[PDB]
């Protein structure tokens, strides 16, 4: 069966961590398992490998210290792990198998940062009254001042179909921040209900926050 | 040991057209491999043993691979073929992964609608105040986004983000920001932003002066 590794993972710098990789109650102790670093927008770094029969590890030089590999012949699982890490160690890692083949795992994201669970600062966005001269005027919810991903946005809930371009988080100052935007006719918002259901599964807020002009 | 390298880092290509990228090594190398990520989710088993294709690969593909410099070649291009690709290397003692070629569709040059949105009510009860340009559905990629507080071409303080290849809209969009306090913003006036596109090397911009 195709590989499995757990949810997402988060860290305080200069600390350690146990990352899983489970497989079948067979095919297990026979297959050469690797691990790979990818740091968003990074290429690919082969860290060491490890064998499940023997349990022989083989780290890549430039990690030998930081990283270590191991296995549990029983639990049909192979836990690679890492200690003392940087906002820079912060990346996504996957184990995998296969001769000529590959068939990877869904990978796992890891986050090296210093704050904790901030509910977001949620501001809305209206133009300098048709200062953007268009027959269809543009609109946005800003979600600044936060740190535990992920943040979700829906405009007047999942009511909105298209021209609903949502942006990726730009973490900075150890704080996630991202900005979405919708577009609609000078028929629509001028005089219509447009909330945006900004949301968080850390803080658990549905900061459902409406929008009109006039500042 | 043995570093691999992708030919064009990025690459725009319309459908139909044949295209080819390349890996090119620090060594004589036996087989050669290639994988295809599609943003966010881990790469797929794509090309192995220099020209052997993983099942489920469309045949549009072809693994050339000469001792030390190797190509990857697409015959006719489809939409699916939109993605991003790398080259493996079984045969170094520590196995290495290629640069990363990125593919995208050539589209009809489209300009961008550029929305700018002065700082909200709340932000002012919070001082550190901020302003967004929202430049949407445009192509191609080239974009000299820049702001200009009081015509002064502001270098720092900027936060850019950019979606890719609007699966539907087939084009990009890029919400950049900008920040200070109440203060040193009370400061400068003419709080405006300009981008520069491939089509309209006659530059287009949305400005602001309020009060």
């Amino acid at each position: 069966v195709q590989l499995q590794q757990p949810g997402a993972e988060l860290v305080k710098p200069g600390a350690s961590v146990k990352l899983s990789c489970k497989a079948s109650g067979y095919t297990f102790t026979s297959y050469w398992m690797h691990w790979v670093k990818q740091r968003p927008g990074q290429g690919l770094e082969w860290i060491g490998m490890i064998h499940p029969h023997s349990g022989s590890t083989n780290y890549n030089e430039k990690f030998k210290s930081k990283a270590t590999l191991t296995v549990d012949k029983s639990s049909s699982t192979a836990y690679m792990q890492l200690s003392s890490l940087t906002s820079e160690d912060s990346a996504v890692y996957y184990c995998a198998r296969g001769a000529d083949v590959a068939y990877w795992g869904q990978g796992t994201l890891v986050t090296v940062s210093a704050a904790k669970t901030t509910p977001p600062s949620v501001y809305p966005l209206a133009p300098g009254s048709a200062a953007q001269t268009n027959s269809m005027v543009t609109l946005g919810c800003l979600v600044k001042g936060y740190f535990p991903e992920p943040v979700t946005v829906t405009w007047n809930s999942g009511s909105l179909s298209s021209g609903v371009h949502t942006f990726p988080a730009v973490l900075q100052s150890d704080l996630y921040t991202l900005s979405s935007s919708v577009t609609v006719p000078s028929s629509t918002w001028p005089s219509e209900t447009v909330t945006c259901n900004v949301a968080h599964p850390a803080s658990s807020t549905k900061v459902d926050k409406k929008i009109v002009p006039r500042d | 040991q043995i570093v691999l390298t992708q030919s064009p880092a990025i690459m725009s290509a319309s459908p139909g057209e044949k295209v080819t990228m390349t890996c090119s090594a620090s060594s004589s190398v036996s087989y050669m491999h290639w994988y295809q990520q599609k943003s966010g989710t881990s790469p797929k088993r794509w090309i192995y043993d220099t020209s052997k294709l993983a099942s489920g690969v469309p045949a549009r593909f072809s693994g050339s691979g000469s001792g030390t410099s190797y190509s990857l070649t697409i015959s006719s291009m489809e939409a699916e073929d939109a993605a991003t690709y790398y080259c493996q290397q079984w045969s170094s003692n520590p196995p290495t992964f290629g640069g990363g070629t990125k593919l995208e569709l050539k589209r009809a040059d489209a300009a961008p609608t550029v929305s700018i949105f002065p700082p909200s009510s709340e932000q002012l009860t919070s001082g550190g105040a901020s302003v967004v340009c929202f430049l949407n559905n445009f192509y191609p990629k080239d974009i000299n986004v820049k702001w200009k507080i009081d015509g002064s071409e502001r270098q720092n303080g900027v936060l850019n983000s950019w979606t890719d290849q609007d699966s539907k809209d087939s084009t990009y969009s890029m919400s950049s920001t900008l920040t200070l306090t109440k203060d040193e913003y009370e400061r400068h006036n003419s709080y405006t932003c300009e981008a520069t596109h491939k089509t309209s090397t006659s530059p287009i911009v949305k400005s602001f002066n309020r009060n």
